[PDB]
């Protein structure tokens, strides 16, 4: 009942973003304490957002909000679904060819064609539970093995830290068929998302006790370097499981359109230039969604306006604010 | 069509991974800057340099694009000279700080992307060592830790078992009144050679290596490798003078050392040192370097430390050549370069160092005019350039002072403190009566003065390391030398797929003119210079037929052509490369097959 | 319940595969029977033995439970003795058949499950070799294939560059009138040493090794390894007699050979020989054996051929000991066994051979009474027993005959033809005037007579190899020797999990009585014998306190107990094992952990 | 049409018996020529049998023949289906643990528990095309790689040689829904089974040109030794594909009963004592099936009586001569 809903919520929240985020969230905070503080803030923000969606989605059942709705429909077809579809494939490409280049970083040509091949493969398969089980093993191994050896720039840290929490806005869509949402859906979120937050903190401290702070910057795949410095004899299981589970986490005209324009997103942009490109438009409409509810909320509004005015991107306002306004 | 295009990409990626060569290790790319720990920088204001002073000046090391430090031996030693006789390998002397000061130095080095190397002397120990004090009393397993032999020692004088002489005096067998037996030292009266034929002793050295490897020293540098093992048969060595009377041979030069140097099984001990360090090199970025540093020997014996194609011994032996050369010319410099490239096995990484601790300074042995041209030769060679401390600028030797400590009078002129500022003691220390008098002409030669003025002999060292690190022709490229001359040394650095070569010209003569049309074919009417050994004519125009070169003058020419000398049939026996690869301009990646 | 039982089986299988030790190779299990190709069996009726005669008697080799043959060097040689100076490594002499007769011999050997080994002499060549005939004229690359040095040779005699003497005469530098230079041979006047410092020569030996490996020779056996490299500095050796006058030293014994034996880099050439043969050992059942066979040296130099724990050199060097021993007693035999087991590195496989080609026969050096006891010692030791041809029976030496061919007068007594029948020439050949006269007492000593009669010295060799092959205690078991005596040698063979030990007692004395209660503790009132070197008495009853043993008498006792000597604290420094494993009676498998 | 039927016939004929049969068929003929002759004879015999079944099964549609039918039903439940189910698992066990023991043969205890674990695994999976594709690759690789380097006791040879032709009696059951059986089913057999026969001959000569005749006797898995003597760098693909396809070629009460009594068949019998135990009862009922059709023929009868009187074990006469005689 309740534990089943909690497990379902935890399953759709812990994705392939917990071992890709720290490298980008530490390059902005440049510290350890502030990094954990930003991670806890992102966790509590996702918790509040999911708790608000649990009360906003079960009372109006695009469905939550004319012109704004049309804009959301138009944005979710180009810059939301296809962009996030390319980031997952770019993360899979930078992790399956990382152990091959030990001393130096992989070439940009190799990672792009490998990511494009991953896009065309799953787009063809989809046009015609094992990943989750193997994904939780690595998170459990790194945490357990980490404990046996233990006892402007602030906005980019949130962008990279919140990418690991990918799926907190679509929790009520796959949890309304379990039991009564009276005191089960908000209960499985107030203790399910913070459980992942404590899981992410216990997983991040496992990296800082093996490799120092300066080694995390010059390491594209932080999990493959943790797998050879601790589990030296069995070091191939880490880059294999996190790659076998990443490819799993990634309508004929909809899939083809989502795979064609996603290939042109990896040519002029790296894996770091796309996270701040997707989280900009995503959180821009997230703030409009919270603002629409007003017309938790006192904090969700003050933190959303800061996430937009701090960076103020130039190649984004001419696609969402100029592309369709000439069409409409 | 897409179902065929998706695998054509996977086939392309698996081809790039299979054709990509192995990336150069940290010891192959980036120059080294050997630092003397006692004459670099002082912090606690005592008179002697310390490890904390090196941490304070770490930002200057990165300013020279230096990759590795290679700190000279810093241990608790009763003899600071003569191969650094150590009395405690696990502890540090009161000087150079404490163990905590060393841990903060290596940690700060890793934060700036630099690498560390420490000197290791497994050959001998000191008289005050806990192993030697326990060996004279025959206490436990330490009774055979040293080479002991029964000798006669009556009222007046001791008699050694053989005529084996030490490198620094007479009678390499000394008698002690506790054990009543002669011990083999071969270096000094207070430096007993550690017997390596004992399986216990060979394993005790492994514990010392693993002790520093856990600290993160990032490699070692062995000091005396050819003196490890000796002949078990205590027979007399062959004298150079056959008619010479015995009881008179007391010099290390008048004796053929066939039983005390390079014995059978000495390399196997060096092979075992790499096997121990290989356990800590399993990490992809944490590789361990090992240097042999075998000096005063022929070229065929030095290249034997490179190892065999089926067993790894060491990365590269330290190139003692180019340092003992006092008078440099076109033929002396060319012979040294060809002696190393022709004797070294292929696929290995060479190295070069102009000066060191046991050698005179560059400007004091060659002259102030050769400081600029020798620095270019160090960075234009395929090997790993190794730079002594204070060598980037022109630092002269000092006169021999009478120190109360047991130090070698000779080879001490190179231990002068580093000239940082123009303040008291050249900014080396704020204290008085330093351990060694700073060179007199420090008001005109220091890092602060040479940084503010242009056309100095400090910027040439900066952009040379930048050109060596940025350009790929100097990192991993072919080396094709042109014939032989007595007034100019010219060689070409090239690589497949670059479509551009580097022509380096060094004079080493007497202000002669060079005709480049007689050496290399296909050069245009005008060529541009890159750096020079004067920093005033860079980016100029010079025709090939007729180039004005001064005594201490050197040029680097950058020509665009696809007529590499390494492809011609004539330049096949004078072209060497370590990692043969091909460059691609369209796809910016490294290729093996091309 | 079944869903848990299915993985508990997979966990059991993956545990057996992970705990199963590596199976013993063909060179570790099964004895060897060294065969002389010229004195074994003749088929074409010419007088000399051939390779076809060995194929006809192949069924007798399997009757002795022999695994490997190890045929002595059979090449086109101008000198059939003195280290077998070969003039053609790719071809076979007119004797021993042709190349087709060899291909049919190795093929028939593989059909019967046997293994082959051929002798290899890479050190020197013959004067009639195509390499030496092309070296005297300086034709191409062969001008430096041999050690050539300019020497003075005027009207009357030649003068060598140094006093280096050959093993078989004077003046190991000989002058030729074609090249006008002295060549280094070190063995004989017509056996020039092949210079191995030439990279071309070292690669030419690889082509000879790969040539026979494709034929299927299943391993090699190097003859002279310590004579490969010499000192580049042609300096005079140290004389044993310092007061001896020069121009008189002409014996190989009165000279210390420190520059012509075991030089630096000699082992690296041996290390490269294994690397070449490793390319043909990739098959699971087709492994290549390599033997060094370094004779006339100390024990510390012989064990160096075993290799290091991180680099493989050779499987095992041929144990020259137990063959030079003329008078055997309790102390001489015990010293030989302990000298090999204490100096050999652990995890290696030892070996033993009682006789060979360059040694006297067993019954001629020790006596007919010691033939039975020495055969048991060969099969009761952990090493691989190596048996000379005709050694399984008691074959005596023959008198030295005057042969027209260049053969050594000494060490020729062991080359007598094999006594097969009691017909003419002992059934060795149906032809007359054989190459060597067959021993006179062949009517009483032959394979046919010893097979029909019981209590002979042929059945003891048969059941010893059967006991060594069937029982696991003799194949891979512990070796715990008991103290030291001058009139009996006792050791125990045991293994973990067998719950049964083998007590071997050899007299080697003068008909003395042994008290087994003073050596091993825990023996019952009565013990049974297994073989009892002398036959008949097998399966008899003898009490421990008081055992009647003759001069040439040996026993094997089989006791059932779980009180292995290797587990007691007293027998810890006198117990050795190569592959430590534990046996399980319930589950018939080999275990590492127990 | 016709090519589809030929491919279907070839697929159900080439089983996991071509790399297990030669070791037992050479230990009886003790030669190479007679071995290939026996293989060709077995192939033409299977061809004639399938051609006769193609005319006997399409005219009476147990179905081909009371007491005989009952005996067939009783035999196909103990000694036909469970025995062949254990041989496939024994062949998979001797091939998945063969590379681990390079120098020496594997222990009998290890191969039995591994085979029993394979039985319990597939019996549990089945109680709740990729195998065929990977199976034809090994047969094609061995034949192709074999050509680039090329240019009493008689009854047991038939028993081991006919085990590779397993499935020739059940061809008309899965080929009556393709097209007209007028001239398609007999046509796809007269050129489909001999095509496998020539395929088996070309595969057997690939072993005799790499390893000699005496090496085939001391080799339990003849394919794993052929994979390291030819394809030395890539030698793990042979023992993996033939084991991954063997486990695929191998009703809750029916599977449990077929897995319980099959475990007691490997304890007192080896892999050689079961082939002559299954082929005895199988060919005994095969002869009764041909005899039932009667109630080329001059040769089919003289060769069938020899195949029965030559072998004429103690655990077999109490099942076929004592089991039903107490029931009847
Ligand atoms: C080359 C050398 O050092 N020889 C030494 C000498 O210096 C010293 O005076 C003498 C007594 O100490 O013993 C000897
Ligand atoms: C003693 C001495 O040389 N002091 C000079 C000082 O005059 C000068 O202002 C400074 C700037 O270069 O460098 C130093
Ligand atoms: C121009 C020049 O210096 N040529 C020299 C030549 O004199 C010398 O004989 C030869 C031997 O080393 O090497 C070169
Ligand atoms: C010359 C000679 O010794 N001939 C004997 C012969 O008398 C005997 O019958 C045969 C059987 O052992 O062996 C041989
Ligand atoms: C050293 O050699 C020279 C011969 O050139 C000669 O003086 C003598 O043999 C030796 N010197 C002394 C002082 O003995
Ligand atoms: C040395 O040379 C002479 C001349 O042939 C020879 O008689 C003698 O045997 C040689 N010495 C030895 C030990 O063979
Ligand atoms: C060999 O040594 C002995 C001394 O024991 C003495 O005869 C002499 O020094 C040498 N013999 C000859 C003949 O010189
Ligand atoms: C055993 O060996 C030692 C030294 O080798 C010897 O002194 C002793 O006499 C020997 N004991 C017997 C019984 O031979
Ligand atoms: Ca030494
Ligand atoms: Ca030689």
């Amino acid at each position: 009942g309740l534990i089943s809903g909690i497990s379902i919520i935890v399953g759709t929240i812990i994705g392939s973003g917990i071992f890709v985020s720290p490298k980008s969230v530490l390059s902005n905070t440049e510290a350890v304490g502030p990094c954990l503080i930003i991670w806890a803030a992102c966790g509590v923000l996702a918790t509040l957002g999911a708790l608000c969606f649990a009360e906003l989605g079960t009372m109006i059942t695009y469905l939550m909000e004319p012109i704004p709705a049309y804009l959301f429909s138009w944005a979710s077809l180009i810059v939301i679904k296809p962009t996030s579809f390319a980031i997952i494939c770019l993360s899979f490409s930078e992790y399956v060819c990382a152990p091959f280049y030990v001393g130096c970083k992989p070439p940009q040509i190799v990672v792009k064609c490998l990511a494009a091949a991953a896009i065309l493969f799953i787009s063809t398969v989809n046009s015609l539970n094992i990943f989750t089980a193997a994904k939780l093993v690595i998170v459990a191994i790194i945490i357990i093995s980490g404990l046996v050896l233990l006892a402007g720039a602030i906005s980019l840290a949130f962008y990279n830290g919140l990418w690991a929490y990918d799926g907190w806005n679509q929790l009520n869509y796959i949890t309304e068929e379990l039991r009564n949402p009276y005191r089960n859906l908000p209960l499985a979120i107030i203790i399910g998302i913070p459980l992942v937050t404590a899981c992410y903190i216990l997983m991040n401290v496992s990296y800082f006790t093996v490799m120092t702070a300066t080694e995390l910057l010059q390491s594209q795949a932080v999990a493959v370097t943790f797998g050879d410095r601790v589990l030296y004899p069995a070091s191939w299981i880490v880059p294999l499981f996190v790659a076998f589970s990443t490819i799993g986490a990634a309508p004929a005209p909809a899939i083809i359109f989502y795979g064609i324009i996603a290939t042109i997103y990896i040519i002029p942009g790296d894996i770091n230039s796309l996270v701040n490109y997707f989280s900009f438009a995503a959180w821009l409409f997230y703030g409009l969604t919270i603002l629409g509810l007003i017309v938790i909320p006192v904090l969700m509004t003050l933190i959303s306006v800061f996430l937009v005015l701090a960076p103020i991107y130039l190649y984004c306002v001419l696609f969402i604010l100029s592309g369709l306004l000439f069409y409409f | 069509l897409t179902v065929a295009s998706v695998l054509v990409l996977i086939a392309a990626t698996i081809a790039i991974i299979a054709l990509s060569p192995k990336c150069l290790d940290w010891w192959q790319e980036g120059p080294m800057y050997q630092i003397y720990p006692r004459s670099f920088k002082d912090s606690n204001k005592d008179g002697n340099g310390d490890l904390k002073g090196i941490q304070d000046k770490l930002d200057y090391i990165t300013a020279l694009n230096i990759k590795t430090v290679w700190i000279t031996s810093f241990y608790k030693s009763s003899l600071k000279d003569f191969r650094y006789g150590v009395e405690d390998f696990r502890e540090v002397d009161p000087i150079f700080g404490t163990m905590e000061d060393f841990e903060n130095l290596v940690a700060a080095i890793h934060d700036k992307g630099l690498k560390l190397i420490i000197d290791f002397i497994p050959n001998h120990t000191s008289d005050k060592h806990i192993w030697f004090q326990l060996s004279r009393t025959r206490t436990g397993k330490y009774t055979d830790y040293y080479i002991w032999h029964d000798c006669t020692h009556e009222n007046g004088k001791t008699i050694p078992p053989n005529n084996w002489l030490s490198v620094y005096g007479n009678s390499s067998w000394h008698f002690d009144e506790v054990r009543n037996q002669c011990y083999f030292h071969q270096f000094m009266k207070e430096q007993p050679d550690l017997n390596f034929r004992n399986p216990d002793v060979q394993e005790e050295i492994k514990e010392i290596l693993r002790f520093w490897l856990t600290k993160g020293v990032d490699g070692f540098s062995l000091d005396a490798v050819k003196f490890l093992l000796e002949a078990k048969h205590l027979r007399d060595e062959i004298q150079v003078n056959k008619t010479q009377i015995p009881d008179t041979v007391t010099q290390y030069s008048e004796l053929y050392h066939d039983f005390t140097t390079t014995q059978v099984g000495m390399h196997d001990i060096v092979r075992s040192f790499r096997q121990t360090m290989d356990q800590y090199s399993t990490e992809p970025g944490r590789y361990r370097f090992m240097g042999t540093e075998a000096y005063a020997e022929s070229i065929d014996r030095t290249v034997m430390y490179y190892g065999l194609p089926f067993i790894q011994e060491a990365d590269f032996p330290f190139n003692n050549y180019l340092s003992m050369l006092d008078t440099v010319s076109g033929n002396s410099v060319y012979e040294v370069i060809t002696s190393w490239m022709e004797n070294m096995p292929e696929g290995k990484w060479p190295n070069w160092m102009i000066g060191g601790p046991d050698s005179s300074r560059l400007t004091s042995r060659l002259g102030n005019q050769y400081v600029n041209v020798m620095n270019m030769l160090l960075f234009t060679l395929p090997g790993t350039p190794i730079t002594y401390y204070g060598e980037e600028i022109g630092m002269g030797n000092i006169v021999a002072a009478n120190l109360n400590e047991s130090y070698d009078i000779n080879t001490l002129r190179s231990k002068s403190p580093m000239q940082w500022d123009n303040s008291s003691n050249a900014g080396f220390s704020e204290a008085s009566n330093t351990w060694l008098p700073t060179n007199s002409d420090y008001h005109t030669v220091n890092v602060d003065v040479q940084k503010t003025q242009p056309r100095s002999a400090l910027k040439l060292y900066q952009d040379l390391s930048l050109l060596h690190a940025n350009e790929l022709l100097l990192n991993r490229g072919w080396f094709c030398h042109l014939r032989n001359d007595s007034h100019y040394v010219v060689y070409t650095r090239e690589l497949d797929g670059i479509d551009r070569i580097f022509i380096v010209v060094l004079n080493f003569g007497e202000s002669t003119l060079l005709n480049l049309h007689n050496m290399i074919s296909g050069l245009p009417a005008k060529m541009r210079i890159r750096l020079s050994t004067n920093s005033a004519d860079k980016g100029s125009k010079v025709d090939t037929s007729g180039i004005f070169l001064d005594k201490g003058e050197g040029l680097i020419f950058e020509h665009n052509t696809k007529n590499l000398l390494h492809r011609q049939t004539a330049f096949r026996d004078r072209c060497f490369v370590s990692n043969r690869a091909c460059y691609s301009s369209v796809l910016n990646i490294l290729y093996t097959s091309c």
